């Protein structure tokens, strides 16, 4: 079995830099290596073949180069739209397999984000569940903070987080946090918020709203 | 009785060139009538004897050679031939009498990844003698200094795989081959 | 242009065979060049080949998935299938269809794949499929004078992955975020997708979240508007 | 290298010593084809042993090769003043490749152990005014030819700047050396003292110098 | 007799190529094969490849694939080493050796070729004097020297008082620094007597950049 070592397993860069990354092969396959490119939620696209030969409908920006058990793939100038899991395949022997990825992510500006607060429907109220959902938007970088608050009670076990992968035209993150309560305790207390804090914020940020209170 | 080419056409495994396989066929009436009336026959050459007529003419002794080569070597098994087949793993005299019968097996013997049982001998010190056999894995000689049995440099080991893949083209695809000796 | 338009249930409880149908389209299945393949992806994890196949009949297989993985070829309906039997969790992976090209001379550089399947996830388990509940998370009534307001839906207590979102039948892509499920407690899924307009819009133009989920054959079509009080 | 041999080995003129050359079983222990070759300084190797044990015409008899397992020996009897050089064991590896060893290094105790001098310097006004500052720490007269230099900023250690020459036999055939460290003027006036400590048979010899007060 | 003469040394920066030739003579070129062996400045020996002029056959060292070519003219009976895409590591003598291939041998070996990769100009030095300490200088001898400093290529030579001095002086081998720039010092020992009688000057020549420095050393004031 020829094992793929893919270094490194994450990378970040900004738009415009210069990237490489290194595929190493537990033996010598001459020049038996492929490069493929995967975006969230599709499937992985093919860049290279034969280690340095281009697949029709690839951006130039795109190269592949190396023989032997080490290759690397270049990417010339980062754009936006490169934010991808990218992944070689040994050609050469069976069973076919791959290296393990690199994650490429991209750098920029602090973004702080948006913020909103939705309360439960009267639609699910009537189910005997209520979900309050929080919603930061657009921003950069990933790391946020969100505390929820009920009556200025911290809450903490009620509350299920979610992001978004890395938009592919401003790079930004979203996310967003429910939290769930019955609908005998959402009915028990008034003033419901989540506190947002994050690196864009220089001081955190209170949406809030009255259960009933339109 | 009859003779057992069944056996031999329509054997599951045919033996690789280097190690063509050999059976006597010996006290039986042969119906060949049958043989040449089918049409998944690739290359049916008979020398010396008609096809038709294959039952009119003296019988010496009855051969059934059979083994697999590339494509683009089925030219090379037939008198008078030069190459890697007819000098190093089969080789046919100028008087030949017989059939050389050949057909594609792309789908019996190539796989997936590659078939690497069937080898051929690539390397040898002289061609070989009319119907002459060699299965020796010596270590073959190609420049100036001894091997001393170790493989490298100018010194290579004398067999090769096909390695055939059914996605080759048809001048790499495996062809079964029946010679039958008069 | 060749396309794979992969199909099958996306839910094979433990013990059970899994089967998966690829369809080829812009070509034909007999292909004299090509092999037709299976690969893999666990959530959160990297790409397993799972086998390739000749038109004819000959099959290559992994030996990580020992004598639990069958391919077989329809020419007659331009479709090869995959079945793996005796699934655990270890199993539960997006499942791709791809075109492998095959070598035409002995040490011929190919075995790269293209094209591929959309994908599609498999989830081993055995529990009952259900299909999810869509709550509007209507804009707030506050909002700005003429900047931008937040509205989206809630996808509640689905099983199994996964639910697709859409805006408008399509008409409406910009400024969409579709998260991913989270598994609750329950066990069922959930999700929110969002998206933010114009506040000067909520009144004049409508919103409508597409929520379709294949395994309980749901499609339910939800208009977000704004609170009336 | 996949081929191991000791650094270093010394003997007295008289005794027999032996330099082994430890491999895998996928060389040295798969083919009778290890070599072994004689290299003076500045001079091209030359071949002592063939063929594990085969001594090519013009060598003498003293040298002779021998192989137990995955570990290939050269033995060399009755020492004398020229046997003193670099050995280096050369093995077939299989697949069209050689692999040599990493070498030997073999001393002939041919005179009296000496103790080395040490002379060290300190950055001049001139360099300073440069904006460089350079340690000049020169080590002579010492026998073997094998030390070791440790750098002193105050009492602690310096690892970084440090660049030494290998040994170099003088014209008595006793041997030099010399090893500079190269600091920032800032930091050879923060420091009240900086030392060189060289090291030879277990011995220690320091010399300190510090910044002059103008 | 058996011989192999290469060509001479060669400078080159980073991402240039050499090409390195091995005239044989003294026997049949092709009834053997040519070896190609570097080695480090004090470092070990390393087998590159073989080349067998007989039928042009080759193999190289899985570290230099794709990056050197081996060829032979069996009309001139020379075989050349190509090395692309250098780099500093590659700074070495490179070695050819007359190949029994199989037979385990490589016997005789060529003469050897300097190459030197450095990112490194051609720089004359700096000289700096190396003044003792007043206490190193009380107990009757005194240690006094030049600093020669990054320079480029080898070699210099120093001398003493336009070589009238000879007695006491003692030259180091130079060091090589990260920058690819070389140093070395000279140090002459007098008698501490003649500190405040004798000058003490320091001649430092460099060919390659046809540069003379003188530098007088005194004691530390
Ligand atoms: C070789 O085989 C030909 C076809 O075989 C047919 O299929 C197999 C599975 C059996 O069922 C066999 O009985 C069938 O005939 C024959 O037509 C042919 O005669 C065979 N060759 C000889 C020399 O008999
Ligand atoms: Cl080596």
């Amino acid at each position: 079995d020829i094992q793929l070592t893919q270094s490194p397993s994450f990378l970040s860069a900004s738009v415009g830099d210069r990237v490489t990354i290194t595929c190493r092969a537990s033996q010598g396959i001459s020049s038996y290596l492929a490069w493929y490119q995967q975006k969230p939620g599709k499937a992985p696209k093919l860049l290279i073949y034969a280690a340095s030969t281009l697949q029709s409908g690839v951006p130039s920006r795109f190269s592949g180069s190396g023989s032997g058990t080490e290759f690397t793939l270049t990417i010339s100038s980062l754009q936006p739209e490169d934010f991808a899991t990218y992944y070689c395949q040994q050609l050469n022997s069976y069973p076919l397999t791959f290296g393990g990825g690199t994650k490429v992510e991209i750098k920029r500006t602090v973004a702080a984000p948006s913020v909103f607060i939705f309360p439960p429907s009267d639609e699910q109220l009537k189910s005997g569940t209520a979900s309050v959902v929080c919603l930061l938007n657009n921003f950069y970088p990933r790391e946020a903070k969100v505390q929820w608050k009920v009556d200025n009670a911290l809450q903490s076990g009620n509350s299920q987080e979610s992001v978004t992968e890395q938009d592919s035209k401003d790079s930004t993150y979203s996310l967003s946090s429910t939290l769930t309560l019955s609908k005998a305790d959402y009915e028990k207390h008034k003033v419901y918020a989540c506190e947002v804090t994050h690196q864009g914020l220089s001081s955190p940020v209170t949406k809030s709203f009255n259960r009933g209170e339109c | 009785n009859l003779c057992p080419f069944g056996e031999v056409f329509n054997a599951t495994r045919f033996a690789s060139v280097y190690a063509w396989n050999r059976k006597r066929i010996s006290n039986c009436v042969a119906d060949y009538s049958v043989l040449y009336n089918s049409a998944s026959f690739s290359t049916f050459k008979c020398y010396g004897v008609s096809p038709t007529k294959l039952n009119d003419l003296c019988f010496t002794n009855v051969y059934a050679d059979s083994f697999v080569i590339r494509g683009d070597e089925v030219r090379q098994i037939a008198p008078g031939q030069t190459g890697n087949i007819a000098d190093y793993n089969y080789k046919l005299p100028d008087d030949f009498t017989g059939c050389v019968i050949a057909w594609n097996s792309n789908n019996l013997d190539s796989k997936v990844g590659g078939n690497y049982n069937y080898l051929y001998r690539l390397f040898r010190k002289s061609n070989l003698k009319p119907f002459e056999r060699d299965i020796s894995t010596e270590i073959y000689q190609a420049g100036s200094t001894p091997c001393n049995g170790v493989k490298g440099f100018n010194c290579y080991f004398p067999l090769q795989s096909y390695g055939f893949q059914p996605t080759y083209g048809v001048g790499y695809q495996p062809y079964r081959v029946v010679v039958l000796s008069f | 242009q060749v396309q794979l338009q992969e199909s099958g249930p996306g839910l094979v409880k433990p013990s059970e065979t899994l089967s998966l149908t690829c369809t080829v389209f812009g070509g034909s299945i007999t292909s004299s060049n090509h092999y037709w393949v299976w690969i893999r992806q666990p959530p959160g994890k990297g790409l397993e080949w799972i086998g390739s196949m000749y038109y004819s009949g000959s099959t290559a297989y992994n030996p990580s998935l020992t004598n639990r993985v069958t391919i077989s070829v329809d020419t007659s309906k331009n479709q090869f299938s995959l079945k793996l039997s005796s699934v655990t969790a270890a199993d539960t992976a997006v499942y791709y269809c791809a075109r492998q090209i095959g070598p035409k001379r002995p040490s011929q550089v190919a075995d790269w794949f293209d094209p591929w399947g959309q994908g599609t996830l498999v989830t081993v388990s055995s529990a009952s499929t259900k299909g999810p509940s869509v709550f509007p998370l209507a804009p707030s009534s506050k909002s700005t004078s003429g900047g931008t307001a937040a509205l989206g839906c809630l996808v509640k207590d689905y099983f199994p992955e996964p639910v697709t979102v859409s805006w408008n039948s399509g008409a409406l892509t910009s400024g969409v975020h579709t998260f991913p499920a989270v598994l609750q407690s329950s066990g069922l899924y959930s999700l929110s997708s969002v998206v933010t307009v114009p506040s000067s819009s909520l009144g004049t133009q409508t919103y409508i979240c597409n929520v379709n989920h294949k395994p309980s054959n749901t499609k339910v079509d939800k208009k977000v508007e704004p609170k009336s009080c | 290298s996949v081929v191991t041999q000791p650094a270093s080995v010394s003997g007295s003129p008289g005794q027999s010593i032996t330099i082994s050359c430890t491999g895998t079983s996928s060389d040295v222990g798969s083919y009778n084809l290890v070599s072994w070759y004689q290299q003076h300084p500045g001079k091209a190797p030359k071949l002592m042993i063939y063929a594990g044990s085969k001594r090519p015409s013009g060598v003498s008899n003293r040298f002779s090769g021998s192989k137990s397992g995955n570990t290939a020996s050269l033995t060399i009897s009755g020492l004398q003043a020229e046997d003193e050089a670099d050995y280096y064991c050369c093995s077939y590896a299989g697949s069209s490749t050689w692999v040599f060893g990493g070498g030997t290094k073999l001393t002939v105790l041919g005179q009296p152990k000496a103790n080395p001098t040490v002379t060290l310097f300190p950055p001049s006004s001139e360099e300073l005014q440069a904006n460089k500052a350079t340690l000049v720490c020169l080590i002579s007269d010492f026998y073997p030819g094998a030390v070791t230099v440790a750098w002193k900023a105050d009492s602690s250690p310096v690892k970084a700047g440090v660049e030494t020459t290998t040994p170099s036999k003088q014209s008595n055939n006793k041997y030099a050396a010399s090893s500079y460290l190269s600091l920032t003027p800032e930091q050879w006036k923060s420091h009240r003292s900086y030392s060189c400590q060289v090291t030879h048979e277990g011995s220690t010899v320091e010399k300190t110098v510090a910044p002059t007060e103008c």
